[PDB]
Order: C-alpha cells, then structure tokens, then sequence
RNA sequence: AGCGCAUAGUACCGUGAGGGAAAGGUGAAAAGAACCCCGGGAGGGGAGUGAAAGAGAACCUGAAACCGUGGACUUACAAGCAGUCAUGGCACCUUAUGCGUGUUAUGGCGUGCCUAUUGAAGCAUGAGCCGGCGACUUAGACCUGACGUGCGAGCUUAAGU
RNA sequence: AAGCGAGUUGUCUGGUAGGGGAGCGUUCAGUCCGCGGAGAAGCCAUACCGGAAGGAGUGGUGGAGCCGACUGAAGUGCGGA
C-alpha cells in the first residue's frame, strides 16, 4: 500500500487517532493566529477631552437655551466622542492541549489530501529553481492545486512568493496557519517529518 | 345561464368571468381535478327557486393551480414603540369553473 | 469600523413612500407630508377591507326592508319566514343577486308568508 | 469625515493673556479654445478642440423641503388639520378578455407623532426641512450563570529559546 | 451529516420594565474559479415573494470595479436629543 515519489515507496507509521470525522473545535486558532501575532491600533478614540481647550463659556442660562459650559459632548463637529477603541494588545491564550491532535482532526476527511515522503529533489543537481519546480509535473502539480511546503533546509526553499499562488514560510515544524491553505498537505523532510516530536 | 352558490365563501357573479378563488388541503398542484358537492344558488332561465333542492343534478367545475399572492407587510401602532409584523401566506387558486 | 450612511437612508424613506398617492399639494415627494401622512395612512387602513362590511351593510336594509310592498313585506318581522323553508340557511350576497331578477319573490312570498299553519 | 492645518490655525474675536475658521476632487492630458452676433461687460451663438465637454475655464455622478412651466382629470357653493374604503367621475387599454392603470363631487364617520405623563386626542410639551453626530460600553484571572468542548483526579503567569 | 411536523384539541390572549427567539444589510477580514463594456458599482421607477425590515423584473444614467455563500469583527440603522 501507500503511494509515493522521490526516494522509495512505503508507509506504516501513524500516531494521530482519526475516526470518521466530527472535527472543528479549532476556531479559536482562527483569531489567536492574529492575537499572539497582531497589531491592534484602531481609529484610536477613548479620550473624553482629546481636544484640550479652554473652559468657561457664554451665558449657559440665557438668550436661547445655551446648553454651553465648555465642550465635553459628542455634539460639536470637529472633535471626538469620549470613550472607545484604545490600542488593545489582544489577550487570549488558547488551550495548549488541543494542537498536536486538533491538527490531526484537520485530517478527518482531509485524508484524501495529497501527502507523502520526500527530499526536495534528487533528479537535479544544486539549486536554481526552474526544472526543479517543473519536476512538479510528474503529478500535475504546477497549476491544479495549492501545494503545501515544509522541508528542513533554508538555503533552497525560498523562490515562490506570490499574491494568489503559493505561500512559503518554513520553520521545519507544524502550523495550523497552513493546514488547509494548500489543499494537498505535504510536509516530508527526512529531518522533521510526521514525527510526533 | 349565470352562476352563484357557496363553498370557501361567497363572492360571485362569474359564470365565465374568471376570478381568483381560495384553496384546498390535499388534492392540489395539478392543472385540473374537478370537485363538487351540493348547491345553493341558480337563477337559470327564470327558475332559481331556492337553495333547498339545489342538488338534484351536478355541474362539474374546474380547478387550476394556486395563483401567486397579493403580498404585503402590514403596519399598526399609536404613540409609543414600534414592533410586530406577520405576512399573508394565502395561495388563492383560480378555478375555471363551467356551467351545467 | 465605520459605515457612513449618508446615502443608504434614501431608499428607506422611499420604500414607504410607495403610498405617494394623490394626497395634497405635493405629498408624493414631500419630506414632511409623507412620513407622517403615511402615519396618517396608518390607521384603520389595516382593517379597511373587512370593517367595510358595515358600510355596505348600509345597503340591504333599504332594499331587503320592504321593496315590493305590493305583497305584504316586513323584512325584520319576516326573517322568521326566511328560515321557515326546508333548508334556508344562506342569506346575503343573495341580496346582491336580488338586484337582478325581480322574480326572486313571486312564488317565494306565500311560500313562507303563512308557512306557520 | 480625521488634530483645528490633505498647504489658513487668512482676516482675526479683542479689554487681556487667550478662542478660531469654513473650505478639498476636470479627464491620463487641458488641448482651459482663432473665427461673424445682442451687449458697457458679465452671460449666451457658430465650430474645432473634446475617443466621451447633459467634465465644461468656482468643473464627477448629482437624491431633496422650498423652488420653474405645461398638461389627461376634478373644483368655489363647499365647509374640519388628516385619514382609509366607499358608487360615480376624465384618462389608459407594457395580455377584446363589460377587466385596469393617472384619479374625485362626495359618504362613515373618524382629532395628529414624539413622548417626562395614573391620567387626553388635546390648548401638556418637543418639532419648518434637509445632511450627520445618535451613548451602560471599552481593558480589567472584577464575579455569578446557558450552551459546545478540555479533562475526572483538573486548569496555568511572568517571556527565555 | 446542524433535528423537523402535517392529521387533531385547548392555548395561538393585545401588550407598558422584562424572559426564550429570527433576521434586512453596510463597512473589515477567509476562500475568490469570480460577477461587469451587451459596462456592473451612483441613482430613478414598473401589481413576484417575504413574519415585518426587505430580497425581485428593467431601463434610465453613470463611470470605473464589485460584492457572495459557511464565518467573526464594526463609531450596525430614530426624521424626530
């Protein structure tokens, strides 16, 4: 059993229980991603006297219902509104348990997703990205999906940055941030593969 | 020669004048089916006696589909606060109908 | 954040301005005598197609009262003549029909008139 | 709108330190325009310019109280701010189908909304209109509690890599 | 694979402080194969449907984009202070 390319062809390692499906209790890893990594700023308004001006006023009780006495209300056009969005630094922790399995749950029915074992490229020489990526044609992988990327090299794993095409950021480990992004999940590094470690 | 009668309610003159009707539970959805029971009105050629022996012979009507609906929103309320609203889900078939 | 609804609140006023009927002056594009006159068109308008029976009720109680008095007639103290046939039941609408054939009470007079003894 | 400044905190308010505007936008590009008219000129003609000049030399599209005219229809002898329906009444027939569209003498009668009010329909008050602002929320192991989930022996701060 | 009811009987009352509960849509963000030159988005009007709010049929005009379903966020909505 088990399909593969570049190297050999086999498989029996597993870990990760994964019954039928019933997955998706990882939505708090869809805002934490932008909380343990996010720049709050807003329009910035909470000050009740950002204006900083004089005091006293006209005849608060005369003429035509003054309703004066300085300017401390969100009425006069040209100021703020008092109280509101202050910088904020995003304070959430996200349970540290569900992570090395919640990911496995993202393989519930995503199992169909392409996955295997490999090492960059063997039918090539050094590095120059051309017919190396073009090798990804021995399976229709050059304009049919999205391609997941991981590897363990940082010397030849940076030559594919686009706006709508592929993504790339590697650290040689796992990341929910990139587990559906590229439809066929393909880690494989012979250095930091599916290891539960 | 003309037509009056009951069922559903009373809103007639039609003998071929074509007017929208009401509905029925089961037995709908399908061009024509025919339905009848007893009668009440008649007139006829100077012979509309009552609504008692308004049976005897039967006169087979038609029954169309269900005809869209005069959709609206509704609104009411006086000096306070604003709430409520509940659509008219009526069907209103057509029923060709034909004298007998 | 942000919204700027300095254009969306147009169709709102109009979605109700549907009733820009012949009111007064120019109460069809007013912006006063519209969303107010609408609140005026917001009364028994709700029940202005049912309660109306009371209005058209003021019809058959002049005709059904005593039309062809050349018989006997009474209507009121005669309704006990109506529901005195085999299967009377029905009543109005058939009054609206009574506006057609005058022979709606020929042999339908003394066929309830003395239908007592 | 956003700091008041998207080239002004101009002029200034003024008794004094001290308070201040409002305001942006033509298309890529002005090519922001010779040539006869009324007229003092402003403003308006021809005609190129203009891919497109119902952009238009105080200029995108351009909704609106007020405001500009006519027209199919009704109206001063009929009475109530307004109403909805109600037979008629002139018009139209984006499907002859005695069926409707733009409507009115008149009839039942019928008194507004907001909204602090026991309480009204009020003369109880708020309201000429247009355009926006339109508020119990934001950080806080501040706490209790519904649901989904983590576990039954349970859950983590400070940042160090 | 997120729960749903005809068949039927009483309740389905009207509701002011309130309880459980559905949404129309705009701005921010996901996936954008996308939708638009016959030109959409800006807007003006036509009797389909919707529990109301509103979603629909087409031109008009207008000039370059714009929103969608599953989703969370936002100074989310009185003409009326």
């Amino acid at each position: 059993a088990q399909i593969n390319v570049i190297g050999q062809n086999g498989g029996r390692t597993i870990e990760l229980p994964l019954p039928e499906v019933n997955s998706g209790v990882l939505h708090e890893v869809v805002t934490w991603q932008l909380a343990s990594r996010r720049r709050g700023t807003a329009s910035t308004r909470t000050r009740a006297q950002v204006s900083k001006t004089g005091r006293k006023m006209y005849g608060q009780k005369g003429t035509g219902n003054a309703r004066h006495g300085d300017r401390s209300v969100p009425t006069f056009v040209g100021g703020g509104v008092a109280f509101g969005p202050k910088p904020r630094s995003y304070d959430y922790t996200l349970p540290r348990q569900v992570r090395q399995l919640g990911l496995a749950m993202a393989i519930a029915s995503r199992q169909e997703g392409g996955k295997l074992v490999a090492v960059d490229g063997f039918d090539i020489a050094d590095a120059k990205t051309k017919n190396f990526i073009s090798w990804a044609k021995q399976n229709g992988l050059d304009g049919t999906e999205k391609v997941l990327l991981v590897t363990d090299d940082e010397n030849t794993r940076r030559a594919a940055r686009n706006v709508s095409w592929v993504s790339v950021l590697p650290v040689a480990g796992v990341n929910v941030y990139d587990i559906l992004r590229h439809d066929r999940l393909v880690i494989d590094a012979a250095a930091l593969e599916i290891v539960e470690e | 020669m003309f037509a009056i009668i009951q069922t559903g309610g009373k809103q007639y003159r039609v003998s071929e004048g074509d007017v929208i009707r009401v509905e029925s539970l089961q037995g709908e959805a399908g061009d024509k089916v025919e339905l009848k029971a007893l009668f009440v009105g008649g007139e006829q050629t100077v012979f509309g006696e009552d609504a008692g022996k308004y049976t005897v012979q039967a006169e087979v009507v038609e029954h169309g589909r269900g005809k869209k609906i005069y959709i609206r929103k509704y609104k009411s309320g006086v000096q306070y606060r604003r709430r409520t609203g509940h659509r008219q889900n009526f069907t209103a078939i057509k029923i060709l109908g034909i004298q007998g | 954040p942000r919204a700027k609804t300095g254009i969306v609140r147009r169709r709102r006023h109009k979605k109700v301005l549907k009733r820009a009927k012949g009111f007064w002056g120019s109460r069809s594009k007013q912006y006063r005598n519209a969303f107010q006159t609408l609140l005026n068109a917001a009364t028994y308008e709700y029940r202005d197609r049912r309660n109306k029976k009371r209005d058209f009720r003021r019809l058959w109680i002049q005709r059904i009262n005593a039309g062809a008095r050349l018989h006997g007639m009474n209507y009121s103290t005669f309704i006990n003549g109506l529901k005195r046939a085999n299967i009377d039941l029905n009543r109005k609408v058939l009054a609206d029909i009574a506006a057609r054939e005058p022979e709606a009470f020929k042999a339908l007079v003394d066929a309830s008139r003395n239908a007592r003894q």
